[PDB]
């Protein structure tokens, strides 16, 4: 029998900071036991100022990222090239996901950029299209790994103030561009040394009110 | 998941746990249950988390065009029935949804409808669903009066998600309290279950077998 | 079943048994394989009977229609459209085809079709169940530019080889011979071929 | 949904329908109506897969009352289940059937006479002294059998009635949270609140 | 897991990757997968970790006893022998997949053993999710006549291609060289390419972070006198 | 359905500084019912700690097999078992039910009362041993523990800092899984004391 | 056939003795010298290699055997019994111990294994 | 929803500092029959690219005829259709990735695997992969079938890294792949030994090479092998 | 068979069983005893598949009762409840299990304790304040949660045990036709007769 | 796999080729499928290779211990020790065994023990995946006391065209020849076979 799915792994990360947000991911392509690609890039910039990751079925991911970059495309046609909003981004890949409700995008997506009042945000959907807004998501094969050293390392969940003894918790400060980096870096680099289909490299898409930046690190690539 | 909603006196309280599940994996502990249909209508999500969101927040839409079309405020009735025929014709393709439309209107007066993904439609005072489902209801039953005040009714909604929050594997992150009135709901914040847990042990005696 | 089709230096010469099975009972001894869709356009068939019949059926009908504005066919065209039927149908189809043609400018041409849809132009070609037990034998003994005589033997003594081993094929082997002087047919009975 | 029973006495047809509604683990209701008037004499009691029932009988309900208003005239008990066989007949050949099964109790002001015609999904109807689907006949049709007479007043049919659910109560072992009894009769349609 | 086996001159010298696996995810970095059955008979093992390493210390022990019944040193054709019939007699169930080598008084040599208990002699040989990598480096560059060091060279090459193109391979590289008329040398961690780069951060807490609720001493001393 | 997961709970060890840490939720479910908060899942024979997660049944059968041999043992050879043989013994235990198995993700912690040095394994539930220099994780939040002790996890700890990390690990890990919580005990292991400290955890 | 002697050959006597077990250590005064020391940082066995015949090669006798590789055993009395007893030495020092702790035994356990064996053939059918 | 019936398997491929190579067996399987053995499975269009399938034969052939109609299509009111607008390897790729996902999409796949090798207008050299699922992927080496888990590690042994590709010669790339060729033959048992090698150089253009043979085998060593483990003789 | 709870107390165990017997269709007895007294001082009631239940119980019954005359000796709660959760732990690997599911309520005499037990079918025990089987636990476990106290009477277990099935016949399908209220104390067993 | 053995003049000759398959990779390409039970009676196997190792190596410790009693055992001795095993554990086995021995009394003799456990003797026969593609050659050119070069070539000829169309056989053709002179071993590359 055909099977119209498949699994190309791949790990994807999003982190909304205070006025930034980054949007990170592998660029190792998989099946099975065999490595396609060192290098495929995954997640990518879909102008206004919005950057996109659609992990799991590379397929099904390359055909929604084009459909929605299609879709940003003809949103400047049709009103008079307004700037797409990252919610109103995130309402219309919703749509484009819930279209193939019987017949699903086999993706996790992700986006990732600013919100209208300049504040760092990150949208999380399913594959059929429920979303939600989000300080922090991590997606894919190592998700499971990273989003637990996420709420301890982010959200400062199950720490306390030293003396208290669990009365008062540790006050959620903001964190830094440098310091969220820092934070994805050591989240793949865990993540590669415990989980075979993550590695060889990590791309990283920064955005700020400047614009969006990239950033390349290697993985181990066994 | 565990979603209640229940008519009183005042209105309507709206009670929803913030988890999601995927298998034993917990996807994440933030997730809204409360689709803010329209400023007067709220509807609550189990089952398939995109099915509930994407036609309650169309339904919304349609409550607007109603509203546009005959000036006049859409009644829960009309409202629930709705999305309740929507679903009905998608009934077999495999639509997964358990909802409480809930609402406050002149003509009605606080109402509230379950609506399913089987075509159930069913109006009634109390209702629960979800995975701790079972667990709410018990509070809810042996607690539950029409002349409950605003305050308490708050509170018996909100502590009834904390007892299927601790007993049910499924339901748990946060709880989410609405207030349904006449003029609109009024939405009454995010309670961390976690904090909320040890609050309500000390505070009120219960849950002696847990350590605290 | 156990069909060929062979070139040979004055044109090509199909040939093919006479049984048809349903199960284990011969429902047909002396059925013929060798199936005529142009002038000098024949085919052999293999796989349903139903289909091969019905998809033959129709290829004589285009082949006849094509000769009626365009003139006689190519044995290419002839292939080409059997692919067509087989390819475009192969969910629905259990059919493996050669197709042997004679033109003057071309000369003798054979072309295999099998199950997938695919089409593939060889020198010659055998097909059927029975054909398994004779690529060894058939692929040591074919030589190219044959007489009519030598490919009359190679074809008699490749069948009667996969009727020997094959319990799906058996009966006479027949055989139609197109050249530029035109179309025999010959048959060979078992007494004959079963003693070579 | 579970019991639906009917029975026609001397000058009324009566009606009873439980009140539960449940969904696999929980009770969600147990006040629930499983009844149509389809016009002023004629009564639908019904009892099937979730959904389809109620969408059934309101659809059943709408064109009953669409007839009305066109001819200005109450279809007969008997017009109004040959009607209701037929749509269901036409369902069960259909793409996806209703799965509803339905008593039809009415009052026929021509020939002044009470009606019961049972109906099953199939679209298999009989005209019925008394009838119910799915396994409450087994339980009820035995005390029907004795006890029943064509000359029974209202009092005596609902006291044969009681008499039924008390059996279900004792022997089903499903909680179907009593039944709603309604009467049909030359007056038209009433409840009985108390029972 | 990528394993190898390889003949030369006067020996044979086996080698494996150390990574062992749980589905996609890692759960040792720094396995053994190469076995002794005896001292200069070596295997490693690919399939089902605990049947392999289980197989080999029966028949290891078995071999053992032998050798003391028998006054002689043990031979790797009676633990092939013995290997092949249990694991026959279980019809696959045991899955474990084996490259056995070693020396003995006649000669060196190099098997492959599978579940189901077919065996196989050669030059060199792979075995394990890898062994498609291995094989294709081994029929790149295998000779006769190879000495001790290219022998090796050639081992962890063929262990490497596995490391880096295999997603069940990975870590380092385990090489064991059994030469005839000495000990087999048994080279743990014969390559190391694979090193965690250093953490952007240290996640050592602050004293006190954790919430308490009780502290008590166990009490692992037996019961005390007096 | 999967034996391994009907009851829920995981077990997390980690190697210090002269001092080892073995560490456990509390629950213990009928897949979606939480039904005990006081399910411990670390026992110890001597010195020598065993956690155990997987089916519950089974969890308290090898307990009671292992206290059982632990103490023919110590009757016989006059001595208390060490963490290296008793490792040996989980995996001949185990293994012996190669084709009728016990669903139980065993862990292994202690200090050589000889050698004096830190000792941690993990098996599958057929009796492979994983013998990590670093940390061994097991049960319905493994990955999760695998992804917190990975970054968390260095090397040289001393016993009061490896009760935060092993505590941490443990704890965020069994928040992201729903069939782990409802309470946590961690033991911190030295040569001749052992401290136990239950930890205060969302009870959800 | 069948082993039909399934009664003990040893039974004590009305004195309290075992008579099979006084003759069996009759048939150990008979044997050849054998003897053991124990020093501080090792010990000692050691014995006579008493010829049968000098074209018998005494060397392929072993009157001392390794059981394992940190134990060894010397007897005194019937060679052939002690043969024997090495091989269920050997093979128990695995059977009950090695393949269980994945170690070999303590010598005091390994003699008591040994110390079993020789019991039940006192008591045995 | 089919099944394949005629196949071929592997094709390979890999970068150099110049441009690509491609090559691929001329074997057509019907099973474990080795069927067909002049099956020309490298299909050039025009002088600058070379599409490599593998998978179903009669898939591959409506490809064949797919790609043949495109080379018309393009030359339609096309004045520069051997210039400026000329067929790009990279246009000839998107259009059959846009075909094989819509056909994966309808339950109705072309059953293959395909790897596209060009060079572009610019002088860049086009190297990616496509098959049946419609899944797409670009690496310095790329490969298909038992390919992929042979020929990729003996091709990244010469070519690991993007930086590797201008160090990288003609010479060495194609004794790579013609090495490649020879392990598969070994180890593939739906190989065949005749093979067709394709070299698309943005200086001496597209070299088409037909009727190549694995050759230097190593054979000798099987005299001496005897038996499965105790045999002697 | 359906609904079984347990309630430990101060100073006695509550064990509450239903006295429904449904085979299939038919509730063929609403007055059964779902219970075993093991010892003077211990009692079980039980839960599961027809025939065992009962078969097991008994059997437990009689070997409790067998150490009882040999050592002239009543066993602890705690060491009944090991010795049956070995039972049920040998018999799930069997040739064909044990399907029962027990509730040891007991009081150790030596102790001066009330003891409650839950082992399931597979022998998973675990000592509780209140315990139940089945879909039980669902129902009443958060009222359970919210008034439970360990320093409550006998009097007011039995009205929060009240509250529990209250809730049970609300929002349960099935109708389990009440239950069978049992009392163990430092004076023994007793049934509690009107409830 | 394609396997063969040919009685002759002189005695008999075991043909077999070297290629071992998991699926469509080629586990060992140097296999030895030609294995000695007694010093002149050797077999072919074909099937499960476990199954067939795990048979020959019974049947070669029955013909020692047979041997050692009896003295020199018959080939078809040998061949009735195959069928025992194989007809009596034919639930659990999947071989394909030919039994190829030298007596002087007997000379050479073959036997074919197929999957249900019968026994065929027979002047030659041939076995395996590949033999399906050689029974139309082998059956017009086996000859009865052919010579030991004639023997050879119809061995290599044979299945050369067995491993040309059969991807599952393949690498080196392996022959052992039977006679009283002795047992010697023969072995042709790709190189010398392919070209025939
Ligand atoms: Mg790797
Ligand atoms: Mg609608
Ligand atoms: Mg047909
Ligand atoms: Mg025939
Ligand atoms: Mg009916
Ligand atoms: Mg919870």
């Amino acid at each position: 029998q055909f099977n119209p799915y498949g699994d190309n792994g791949g790990t994807i990360l999003g982190i909304a900071g205070e006025d930034f947000a980054v949007l990170a991911g592998d660029t190792r392509n998989i099946t099975d036991y065999s490595i396609n690609s060192r290098y495929e890039p995954k997640v990518f910039d879909c102008g206004d100022n919005i950057v996109m990751s659609a992990n799991g079925f590379a397929a099904d991911g390359d055909a929604l990222v084009k459909r929605f970059k299609n879709s940003v495309k003809w949103y400047h046609f049709d009103h008079n090239d307004k700037k797409l909003s990252i919610n109103s981004a995130a309402r219309n890949i919703q749509h484009l996901l819930y279209g193939k409700r019987f017949f699903p995008y086999y993706v996790h997506t992700i986006i990732a950029g600013l919100d209208e009042d300049g504040k760092g945000a990150v949208y999380s959907f399913d594959p059929v299209g429920s979303y939600e807004r989000e300080q922090c998501r991590a997606g894919g094969a190592a998700a499971s790994l990273i989003m637990p050293f996420l709420d301890n390392q982010v959200n400062f969940k199950n720490q306390y103030e030293p003396g208290t003894n669990g009365k008062v918790k540790k006050p959620l400060k903001y964190l830094s561009v440098e310091e969220v980096i820092k934070l994805v870096r050591d989240s793949f680099t865990s993540a590669t040394e415990r989980h075979i289909q993550v590695g060889d490299g990590l791309e990283i898409l920064i955005v700020t009110k400047d614009g969006v930046r990239k950033e390349f690190y290697e993985l181990k690539r066994d | 998941t565990t979603t209640l909603a229940f008519r009183f006196q005042g209105g309507i309280i709206v009670a929803v746990d913030s988890r999601a599940t995927a298998g034993n994996w917990v996807a994440s502990q933030t997730v809204k249950k409360v689709i803010e249909i329209n400023p007067f209508l709220l509807g609550t999500a189990a089952g398939g988390a995109a099915d509930c969101q994407f036609w309650e927040t169309w339904l919304g839409s349609q409550c607007r065009l109603h509203e546009l079309r005959e000036k006049e405020r859409i009644s829960v009735a009309a409202a629930s029935k709705i999305l309740s025929n929507l679903v009905y014709q998608y009934k077999g393709a495999g639509l997964s949804m358990g909802t409480m439309i809930c609402g406050y209107t002149r003509k009605e007066g606080p109402t509230i409808y379950y609506v399913d993904s089987d075509g159930t439609r069913l109006k009634g005072d109390i209702f629960c669903v979800g995975s701790g489902q079972t667990f709410a209801y018990g509070v809810l039953d042996s607690n539950y009066k029409w002349d409950l005040s605003v305050e308490d009714a708050l509170y018996l909604g909100k502590r009834s998600i904390l007892a299927a929050a601790h007993r049910d594997a499924y339901s748990g992150g946060s709880v989410n309290l609405y207030h349904v009135t006449e003029d609109g709901w009024i939405y009454h914040g995010n309670h961390d279950v976690g904090e909320l847990f040890w609050k309500v042990k000390e505070e009120e005696g219960s849950f002696n077998n847990v350590i605290g | 079943t156990s069909i060929m089709a062979v070139t040979f230096k004055d044109g090509v010469i199909l040939g093919a048994d006479s049984r048809t099975t349903t199960g284990a009972y011969i429902a047909n001894r002396v059925t013929d394989k060798l199936t005529r869709v142009h002038d000098k356009i024949w085919c052999c068939r293999s796989g349903s009977a139903a289909d091969t019949q019905a998809i033959a059926d129709i290829v004589q009908y285009h082949l006849e229609l094509y000769t009626s504005q365009y003139g006689t066919p190519s044995t290419e065209t002839a292939a080409s459209v059997f692919k067509e039927l087989c390819y475009e149908n192969k969910d629905n189809l259990t059919a493996g085809i050669i197709v042997a043609g004679y033109d003057d400018k071309n000369k003798g041409e054979v072309y295999t079709i099998p199950l997938g849809g695919s089409v593939h132009k060889l020198p010659y070609a055998i097909a059927g169940s029975g054909s398994t037990f004779i690529y060894g034998y058939c692929d040591k003994n074919f030589r190219e530019n044959m007489s009519k005589e030598e490919t009359v033997d190679f074809i008699k003594h490749s069948l009667s080889q996969a009727i020997k081993w094959d319990g799906s094929s058996g009966g006479v082997i027949r055989m139609v011979v197109l050249t530029a002087a035109g179309v025999e047919r010959l048959i060979f009975y078992p007494d004959e071929y079963e003693q070579l | 949904m579970d019991i639906i029973l009917g029975i026609r006495v001397q000058d009324s047809v009566i009606l009873a329908s439980s009140k539960a509604v449940t969904r696999g683990i929980s009770v969600l209701k147990d006040s629930d109506d499983k009844t149509r008037q389809l016009s002023p004499h004629t009564l639908m009691s019904f009892a099937g897969e979730a959904g389809d029932t109620v969408q059934f009988a309101e659809y059943i309900q709408a064109n009953i009352q669409l007839y009305s208003i066109r001819e200005d005239y109450e279809l007969s008990p008997q017009a109004v289940s040959s009607f209701v066989r037929q749509e269901l007949a036409k369902s069960i050949r259909s793409r996806r059937p209703y799965q509803v099964n339905v008593l039809i109790g009415g009052y026929d002001k021509k020939k002044n006479k009470p009606e019961l015609y049972q109906i099953d999904y199939l679209g298999t109807k009989v005209e019925l002294p008394y009838g119910a689907h799915g396994y409450s006949g087994f339980y009820t049709f035995s005390l029907l059998d004795h006890h029943y007479r064509p000359d029974m007043t209202t009092e005596e049919g609902l006291d044969l009635l009681k008499l039924c659910v008390q059996e279900l109560e004792k022997r089903m072992p499903m909680d179907f949270k009593g039944v709603i009894v309604k009467i049909v009769d030359k007056d038209g349609i009433r409840q009985v609140d108390d029972f | 897991t990528t394993i190898v086996g390889v003949k030369f001159n006067n020996g044979v010298v086996i080698a494996a990757d150390t990574r062992s696996t749980q589905g996609p995810i890692v759960a040792d970095k720094n396995c053994a997968k190469l076995h002794r059955i005896s001292p200069k008979i070596w295997c490693a093992g690919a399939g089902t970790a605990a049947d392999t390493e289980a197989v080999t210390q029966l028949i290891g022990s078995n071999i053992e006893l032998h050798s003391l019944y028998t006054s002689r040193e043990p031979r790797v054709v009676s633990a092939l022998q013995m290997l092949k019939q249990h694991l026959f007699k279980y019809q696959g169930h045991i899955g474990a997949y084996l490259i056995v080598a070693g020396v003995d008084p006649t000669g060196s040599h190099l098997f492959s053993i599978h579940a189901h208990g077919s065996t196989d002699v050669g030059y060199y040989l792979s075995l394990g999710s890898g062994s498609l990598a291995a094989m294709a480096v081994l029929e790149s560059h295998w000779k006769q006549d190879l000495t001790k060091e290219e022998a090796i060279k050639l081992a962890s090459d063929a262990i490497q291609a596995g490391i880096w193109n295999d997603l069940g391979s990975g870590s380092n590289v385990d090489v064991c060289v059994m030469e005839i008329g000495k000990d087999a040398e048994y080279l743990r961690n014969y390559l190391t390419p694979n090193v965690r780069e250093e953490k952007q951060k240290s996640y050592k807490f602050p004293r006190g972070t954790t919430a308490v609720l009780k502290e008590s001493i166990v009490n692992i001393c037996d019961i005390q006198e007096e | 359905s999967d034996p391994s997961s009907i009851n829920g709970g995981i077990v997390v060890a980690m190697t210090g500084k002269d001092c080892v840490a073995i560490a456990c939720d509390l629950r213990l479910g009928s897949q979606s019912l939480g039904v005990s908060n006081k399910f411990e899942k670390i026992f110890h024979y001597g010195h020598v700690f065993l956690g155990i997660t997987g089916l519950a049944t089974d969890v308290t059968t090898l307990n009671e097999m292992f206290r059982y041999k632990t103490n023919l043992y110590k009757l016989k050879e006059e001595r208390a078992i060490e963490p290296e043989t008793f490792t040996q013994l989980v995996s001949s235990s185990l293994y012996e039910r190669r084709f009728g198995p016990y669903f139980v993700g065993p862990v292994v912690a202690g200090i050589n009362s000889k050698s004096g040095k830190p000792f941690i394994a993990g098996f599958d539930l057929i009796g492979c041993i994983d013998e990590a220099k670093d940390f061994i994780v097991s049960g319905t939040a493994s990955d999760q523990l695998f992804g917190m002790c990975e970054s968390l996890y260095e090397p040289n700890l001393e016993p009061e800092d490896l009760f935060e990390t092993i505590s941490q690990a443990l704890l965020n890990a069994a928040d992201r899984d729903a069939l782990s919580g409802w309470g946590a005990v961690v033991y911190i292991i030295k040569k001749d004391e052992v401290v136990k400290r239950y930890l205060k955890m969302r009870q959800d | 056939m069948t082993d039909r002697y399934s009664f003990s050959l040893t039974t004590f006597s009305p004195s309290g003795k075992l008579g099979q077990i006084d003759y069996a250590l009759t048939a150990v005064k008979q044997g050849v010298t054998s003897l053991g020391i124990k020093a501080t940082n090792g010990v000692v066995i050691a014995t006579e290699k008493k010829s049968s015949s000098p074209l018998a090669m005494s060397e392929t006798l072993s009157k001392v055997s390794l059981l394992t590789p940190d134990i060894g055993a010397v007897y005194s009395g019937m060679g052939p019994d002690y043969r024997v007893l090495v091989d269920k030495s050997r093979k128990v020092a695995h059977t009950s111990y090695k393949r269980i702790y994945g170690e070999y035994p303590p010598t005091k356990l390994l003699v008591s294994e040994v110390a079993k064996i020789m019991q039940e053939a006192t008591q045995s059918g | 929803t089919q099944q394949p019936i005629v196949t071929g398997t592997s094709v390979i491929s890999m970068k150099y500092d110049n441009g690509v190579i491609i090559a691929a067996d001329n074997l057509g399987s019907y099973g474990s029959l080795l069927r067909f053995n002049g099956v020309e499975r490298l299909i050039p269009v025009g002088d600058n690219t070379v599409v490599g399938i593998s998978g179903d034969i009669s898939d591959m052939q409506h490809i064949e005829r797919l790609l043949k109609d495109l080379v018309t299509e393009n030359a339609y009111d096309n004045p520069l259709a051997d210039a400026e607008e000329a067929l790009e390897p990279s246009y000839i790729f998107e259009y059959l990735a846009t075909v094989m996902y819509q056909r994966r999409s309808k339950m109705n796949p072309l059953w293959n695997a395909i790897i596209v090798a060009g060079v572009q207008s610019n002088g860049d050299q086009f190297l990616r992969y496509v098959n049946l699922l419609g899944v797409t992927y670009s690496s310095p080496t790329l490969a298909t079938g038992f390919g992929a888990h042979m020929a990729n590690p003996l091709l990244r042994k010469v070519v690991d890294r993007e930086s590797d590709i201008p160090k990288t010669t003609v010479q060495v790339a194609e004794e790579a792949i013609v090495n490649a060729m020879r392990v598969l033959y070994y180890r593939d048992a739906r190989s065949s030994r005749n093979f067709s090698l394709a070299i698309i150089d943005k200086n001496t253009g597209l070299t088409f090479k037909k009727n190549l043979q694995v050759e230097n085998m190593k054979w000798d060593f099987a005299k001496d092998i005897k038996g499965y483990g105790t045999q002697k003789i």
